[PDB]
């Protein structure tokens, strides 16, 4: 008689069955004849495995105590999922916490630029480049050309 | 809701002749434990479903060798390997592997034959219904291949039109012809003014339309 | 072996109840889903609902979640469906059927109509004047379908043609049943058509023959 099954079925009265797809949940048992029967998650709820589940689960709420805002509503396989707010970053990939952007101070510059997920990268301003104020946007301007200065200051001609 | 997806709708094919029909699944008919719960049925008018192959390929206790099913997952054919006469109806597939049931749209298959020409015959009213008011007309066009004919219902050598119904048999299990009954209906009133009660009947086998009456008396 | 037999079905009218009847032998009764499945005039099969009687579960087709319930009597093996607040379009051949069975049964017809039971009249279709004559005949004015024609009880069935029934303006059905046969067997022979409308329970047996 039969031990384990396949990927995506379940041991039942000796047998395997499937389970039910990722967005449903499992409503009734399968027989020797009719395989598992199943239902789509209701509005709100979700499931993201193959499953033997019998309730779906509720989507996460994007927690604004840690300046985190809904970006895609959980469909029935999928989670709510959270971003930050406009001029804050995701501490992660998997974004558990947002944190304000990166300023490239005086004697920086921007070699990246801040994203939704990741941070701004600083640069220090090279021979030939400068700037003079903080800023997650600006980048190291180019000294005044001599065909009619240091990391922070324009050369005077 | 797996779709089952049938075809052809409709063929006609010679007596003796190779008919292949498809039925193909939405997603796969394979229960868990193996069995594909695909299943072929003939369905005659007026009668219930009857089971010709059950497991895709497994032919039921009593039905002829001639039906056989083949195919695996989502793709399934049904084979007649010669048709034969009685072996006209509606054939169409069913899955049981998932509730809801669901069944392919069907395909009607017709028994293609030599033309064959319409005997005539017209029926004048019986006086019992001429009690209740009533007159009904009759015609009956007999044996006759293909199902594709005309009844023109005239009176007086005048042209009928909203008023006359007709019925098709089913092709014959033997013949492979059909029959046709052409009722043109009216009242008392209207039946006994008129004199010359008549049936033009065209059809592919008659090479002049034919011409059938009485006259009340 | 395994047989179930659908019962109950008839003519109601629009709004009203009705409960079929499967009635089951030859099998362990608790241990298997029976199904009912139903099929409108001119349509396809339509899966309507199943019930396993170990009272461990019921399934019903989304569109008939509120109007329609399964139920079971253990102690006569039998299932029940239930229907309500019925339609025209519920019209149809109610089948019955165990999970693992893949046969079907004669079903009980449905009706749901304004209309009411009515019988037929039979008209004879009276042969006119060797060869081939055609006498028969007509079923008219009658409510709701199915109705039999046999001619000469059985014992005359080659030659016999009896049409399917068609809808007149009158919101009746109309029918005529024909039979080719020697014309030297007029008057020698006897011919008489069985009409049978068991909604109505009218029983008419028909003699025709050549009128005078």
């Amino acid at each position: 008689p039969p031990t384990a099954c396949r990927e995506k079925q379940y041991l039942i009265n000796s047998q395997c069955c499937s389970l039910c797809q990722p967005g449903q949940k499992l409503v009734s048992d399968c027989t020797e004849f009719t395989e598992t029967e199943c239902l789509p998650c209701g509005e709100s709820e979700f499931l993201d495995t193959w499953n033997r589940e019998t309730h779906c689960h509720q989507h996460k709420y994007c927690d604004p105590n840690l300046g985190l805002r809904v970006q895609q509503k959980g469909t029935s396989e999928t989670d709510t999922i959270c971003t930050c707010e406009e001029g804050w970053h995701c501490t992660s990939e998997a974004c558990e916490s947002c944190v304000l952007h990166r300023s490239c101070s005086p004697g920086f510059g921007v070699k990246q630029i801040a994203t939704g997920v990741s941070d701004t990268i600083c640069e220090p301003c090279p021979v030939g480049f400068f700037s003079n104020v903080s800023s997650a946007f600006e980048k190291c301007h180019p000294w005044t050309s001599c065909e009619t200065g240091t990391n922070k200051t324009d050369v005077v001609c | 809701d797996i779709q089952m997806t049938q075809s052809p709708s409709s063929l006609s094919a010679s007596v003796g002749d190779r008919v292949t029909i498809t039925c193909r699944s939405s997603q796969s008919l394979v229960h868990s434990n193996g069995n594909t719960f695909l299943h072929w049925y003939q369905q005659k008018p007026g009668k219930a479903p009857k089971l010709l192959i059950y497991t895709v390929s497994n032919r039921f206790s009593g039905v002829p060798s001639r039906f056989s099913g083949s195919g695996s997952g989502t793709d399934f054919t049904l084979t007649i390997s010669s048709l034969q006469p009685e072996d006209f109806a509606t054939y169409f597939c069913s899955q049981t592997t998932h509730v809801p049931w669901t069944f392919g749209q069907g395909t009607k298959v017709e028994i293609k034959r030599t033309v064959a020409a319409p005997s005539v015959f017209i029926f004048p009213p019986s006086d019992e219904q001429l009690k209740s008011g009533t007159a009904s007309v009759v015609c009956l066009l007999n044996n006759f291949y293909p199902r594709e004919a005309k009844v023109q219902w005239k009176v007086d050598n005048a042209l009928q039109s909203g008023n006359s119904q007709e019925s098709v048999t089913e092709q014959d299990s033997k013949d492979s012809t059909y029959s046709l009954s052409s009722t043109l209906t009216l009242s008392k009133a209207d039946y006994e003014k008129h004199k010359v009660y008549a049936c033009e009947v065209t059809h592919q086998g008659l090479s002049s339309p034919v011409t059938k009456s009485f006259n009340r008396g | 072996e395994v047989q179930l037999v659908e019962s109950g079905g008839g003519l109601v009218q629009p709004g009203g109840s009705l409960r079929l009847s499967c009635a089951a032998s030859g099998y362990s009764f608790t241990g298997y889903y029976i199904h009912w499945v139903r099929q409108a005039p001119g349509k396809g099969l339509e899966w309507v609902a199943r019930v396993i009687p170990n009272a461990g579960g019921t399934s019903y087709n989304q569109k008939f979640k509120g109007r329609f319930t399964l139920s079971v009597d253990n102690s006569k093996n039998t299932a029940y469906l239930q229907m309500n607040s019925l339609r025209a379009e519920d019209t149809a051949v109610y089948y019955c059927a165990r999970e693992g069975i893949y046969w079907w049964g004669q079903g009980t017809l449905v009706t749901v109509s304004s209309a009411s039971t009515k019988g037929p009249s039979v008209f004879p279709l009276a042969p006119s004047s060797g060869g081939t004559a055609a006498l028969g005949c007509l079923v008219k004015d009658y409510f709701p379908e199915p109705v039999t024609v046999s001619w000469n009880s059985g014992a005359l069935t080659s030659g016999v043609h009896t049409f399917p029934a068609v809808l007149q303006s009158s919101g009746l059905y109309s029918l005529s049943s024909v039979v080719t046969v020697p014309s030297s067997s007029l008057g020698t022979q006897t011919y008489i058509c069985n009409v049978n409308h068991k909604p109505s329970n009218t029983k008419v047996d028909k003699k025709v023959e050549p009128k005078s």
